[PDB]
């Protein structure tokens, strides 16, 4: 399955996943493609924050669906 | 600061025995009794709460209807409100170990919050942290510095805060056991701003984990807003309001700011895409 991840920098990242994949799985994939630790990523679908131990099947995230990514960098 | 003397001046001359059971009331309706009424004149009474008040909290003085004038009863209750928060400017917190601005900013937000008294009596909170917040206004510069170093070490020793290096202000809030209202968990909103506008009426601290991220200009209800954190990406800064005046606290550096400044703070750093405001404190 294909999803899109838009960031607040005006940057879209496309990933290939499956409805069985956990939210942590999506973050580790994001950590590889762009280097953001999951500790400091927030993923949003339909205004709602995606919890780590859940699947994309739970949030009704189909193909075509696009997530919003918010970086929470340490300070 | 939390057991003050209150005096009310009535327009007409009031007969004694006319004035009723005066009480202060907290935001949730809880009534605290007052002591004996001192008559400074025939139109000036003075009293003080028996029991100490909560810090950083609004109280309502009610003179119940029926105050008899020398001429005449009172048709409606006479109502006035004040706040126990300090009005002196806030204090800086030096960035001691080089990577504690997230701890400093979080403490700054906690000491300005209505959860302060609950933090101070929570035994699960490290006592060195409760010590520092207790005398934040009164401590000397050298005592505040030593208390800050003790509070940083106690915090870094909990499971929630990284033992060294930078962090996020949320992690310190979890160590303080400060309950935050998550905007994304709301029943009646799909964004940060509407989740705050429609929160339960007793809600005073918010964790903005919805979308879109909010600038200061987008924060609802500016009248009752008293504190919020600001992230640039790899640095933290606290904004706190005292006596109607906003202060920017960059660790040890306190400075007054204008409303014009705050309406220019962006909702995130367009360079690194990091969110800026995640904790919002109301009174």
């Amino acid at each position: 399955m294909q999803i899109f991840v838009k960031t607040l920098t005006g940057k879209t990242i496309t990933l290939e996943v499956e409805p069985s994949d956990t939210i942590e799985n999506v973050k580790a994939k994001i950590q590889d493609k762009e280097g953001i630790p999951p500790d400091q990523q927030r993923l949003i679908f339909a205004g709602k924050q995606l919890e780590d131990g859940r699947t994309l099947s739970d949030y009704n995230i189909q193909k075509e669906s696009t997530l919003h990514l918010v970086l929470r960098l340490r300070g | 600061m939390r057991r003050p003397t209150i005096e009310l001046e009535f327009d007409r001359a009031i007969e004694p025995g006319s004035v009723p059971h005066i009480a202060l009331r907290a935001d949730d309706g809880t009534s605290v009794a007052v002591g004996p009424l001192s008559w400074l004149s025939d139109r000036r009474i003075a009293f003080a709460p028996r029991k100490p008040l909560k810090s950083n909290s609004r109280y309502e003085i009610m003179v119940p209807a029926g105050i008899r004038s020398t001429t005449e009863r009172s048709a409606h209750p006479l109502t006035s409100s004040f706040d126990t928060a300090p009005v002196t400017p806030p204090r800086g917190l030096p960035n001691l170990d080089g990577a504690s601005c997230f701890i400093n900013t979080a403490l700054q937000l906690a000491v300005h919050s209505s959860a302060l008294d609950d933090i101070l009596s929570n035994e699960a909170v490290p006592p060195a942290v409760r010590t520092l917040l207790e005398d934040y206004d009164a401590a000397s510069a050298d005592a505040l510095d030593a208390q800050l170093a003790a509070a940083v070490a106690a915090l870094r020793a909990t499971p929630e805060v990284p033992d060294s290096g930078p962090g996020q202000t949320l992690e310190v809030m979890q160590a303080l056991r400060m309950p935050l209202y998550d905007t994304s968990s709301a029943n009646n909103a799909t964004n940060n701003a509407d989740a705050i506008r429609h929160a339960p009426p007793n809600t005073k601290a918010f964790f903005l984990n919805s979308y879109p991220p909010l600038s200061y200009a987008d924060l609802p209800n500016h009248d009752r807003l008293v504190a919020f954190d600001y992230s640039t990406g790899g640095h933290y800064v606290a904004y706190v309001k005292r006596d109607g005046i906003w202060y920017r606290i960059d660790d040890a550096q306190v400075s007054a700011v204008n409303e014009q400044d705050l309406l220019a703070l962006p909702a995130f750093n367009p360079a690194n895409g990091s969110v800026s405001i995640e904790i919002a404190i109301y009174r």
